[PDB]
């Protein structure tokens, strides 16, 4: 007798060019339970050394945390947030969009 | 409006494997943290100990210690005889907002399962029978606790966040002018662009982004949720979808900008 929700995967940029380094920001929010794997992507590579937030609860109880790397974007590179949860079948790939 | 509270997670997850977290918090801004594992307070910034003597302090995070650990100790010791109610979730969340209002709610598996009214534990309108059954121990059986639980919320929590509010003075207060800027983005449709108009690292997270199609502003834009960053400030992204080249700009609104607005114009305009 309790709570399922599907995580919600936001990515963003703390800034907006290339060469010059920003921090990739990827917002996973309302999920139950707490149990998440949150990774992050450079061409689709587990980034290493990605620091994130103490997990808290939205005022209806459900999670979120607030992962993030100091990056340095090229044109060449891909990145996304891949996010595992037990309410999801498999993983869910959510990529940083630019242009 | 000025609301301190403390956050607990108790994650249950077999016979033997249980474990809590807990965060100290002035509203969306985190104050404090918890070394779940050695039991030591976190002092997230400067002014963290608001007025607070260490000497009561550390009481403080000595009795959350033995809590932090004492309830998961009580909780495994009663789930202890029907290892089927494995795997579970115990939520705390409790303070106060300044006559003074205390509180202490609790949810379980993500739904209310409790709170704490003057000194009486109600169970939640709804699942009786393990509420209920917790309820009551709380109310006639654990001996120390609801005075304690009583004295926190309505004694120190007020005490301690209206020292934390002349501690945190200019950081609480503090005004970040955002950084604004325009966006281009296919759309699912031939000859449609989306149009991004972003404005990150602001503060305090009340804010305006809002497109204009030249004179009128237009609701139908895709606004999205104001959005943290590590720093601290917030970002927020408007999405207006345009046929093959539509004359339009961005309003921004920040309590930080001093009575102007920033405007943001995509590409040519012709009156
Ligand atoms: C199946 C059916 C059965 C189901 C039944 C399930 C049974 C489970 C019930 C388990 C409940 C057990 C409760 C035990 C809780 C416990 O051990 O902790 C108790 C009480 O501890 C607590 O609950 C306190 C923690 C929560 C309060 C959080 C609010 C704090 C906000 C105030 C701001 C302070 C600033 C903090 C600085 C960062 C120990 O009390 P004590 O002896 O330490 O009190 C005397 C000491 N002084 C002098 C300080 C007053
Ligand atoms: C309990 O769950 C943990 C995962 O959190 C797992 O590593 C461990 O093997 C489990 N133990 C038992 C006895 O089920
Ligand atoms: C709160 O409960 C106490 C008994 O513990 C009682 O004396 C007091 O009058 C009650 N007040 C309210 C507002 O219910
Ligand atoms: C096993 C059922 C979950 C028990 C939840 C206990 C929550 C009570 C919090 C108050 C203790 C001070
Ligand atoms: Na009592």
């Amino acid at each position: 007798t309790g709570i399922q929700r599907t995580p919600k995967i936001q990515v963003y940029s703390r800034h907006p060019e290339n060469g010059k380094s920003n921090f990739l920001n990827c917002y996973v929010s309302g999920f139950h339970p707490s149990d998440i794997e949150v990774d992050l992507l450079k061409n689709g590579e587990r980034i290493e050394k990605v620091e994130h937030s103490d997990l808290s609860f939205s005022k209806d109880w459900s999670f979120y945390l607030l992962y993030y790397t100091e990056f340095t974007p090229t044109e060449k590179d891909e990145y996304a947030c891949r996010v595992n949860h037990v309410t999801l079948s498999q993983p869910k790939i959510v990529k940083w969009d630019r242009d | 409006h000025v609301s301190f509270h403390v956050i607990q997670i108790f994650s249950f997850v077999n016979q033997s494997w249980a474990r809590g977290q807990g965060s100290g918090w002035l509203d969306e801004l985190q104050t404090h943290g918890w070394d779940s594992e050695s039991g030591t307070i976190i002092f997230l910034h400067n002014w963290s100990k608001g007025n607070f003597s260490n000497e009561e302090l550390s009481d403080l995070e000595l009795l959350f210690r033995f809590y932090l650990f004492g309830l998961t100790r009580e909780i495994q010791d009663h789930a202890s005889q029907d290892y089927s109610k494995y795997p579970f979730e115990v939520q705390v969340k409790a303070g106060c907002e300044l006559s003074p209002e205390g509180f202490f709610q609790v949810a379980f598996n993500g739904l209310d399962l409790l709170s704490f009214q003057n000194t009486t534990w109600v169970p939640s309108p709804g699942c009786g029978s393990l509420a209920q059954s917790v309820c009551h121990l709380l109310n006639h059986q654990y001996e120390g606790v609801t005075e304690t639980v009583y004295n926190l919320i309505r004694s120190t929590c007020p005490r301690f966040l209206l020292g934390l509010l002349d501690a945190g003075k200019m950081y609480v207060h503090r005004q970040v002018r955002p950084e604004a800027w325009l966006s281009s983005r296919p759309s699912l449709g031939s000859g449609q662009l989306l149009l991004v108009c972003h404005a990150s690292g602001f503060y305090p997270k009340p804010v305006w982004v809002t497109w204009m199609r030249n004179e009128q502003e237009q609701l139908g834009t895709k606004h999205g949720d104001i959005l943290p960053n590590a720093d601290g400030t917030w970002y927020l992204q408007v999405i207006l979808e345009v046929a093959s080249e539509e004359g339009l700009s961005c309003r921004v609104r920040h309590s930080s900008l001093g009575g102007q607005d920033i405007i943001l114009y995509w590409g040519s305009l012709v009156p």
